[PDB]
């Protein structure tokens, strides 16, 4: 169930994560719209990231 | 609301 | 700078703004042939058959 960044993301919100292509992630809420709630596997960070950006491993 | 892909 | 993946799915229904574009809606997966523009992006329907432009931030991974 792991996700991977197709892209790098430079966030300048607060809520939103930024990301390098490869980085992988778990989803944590998907219910929300189109912006995932997930945790970086790199940081252990928990934010928002475009749902467009990643894909399944 | 989504970012276009940097492609 | 490309796609990893091709397989994608719409996140919206979308009306085509000029001849060379396709139409879709919400679900309908594509095959993308060309991400290279950025902003638009050349794709064959896998319902229609048809190519043409989307929007690449209406579209995800499958
Ligand atoms: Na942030």
């Amino acid at each position: 169930t792991l996700f991977v960044a197709l892209y790098d993301y430079e966030a300048r919100t607060e809520d939103d994560l930024s990301f390098h292509k490869g980085e992988k992630f778990q989803i944590l809420n998907s219910s929300e719209g189109d912006w995932w709630e997930a945790r970086s596997l790199t940081t252990g960070e928990t934010g928002y990231i475009p749902s467009n950006y990643v894909a399944p491993v | 609301s989504l970012p276009t892909p940097p492609t």
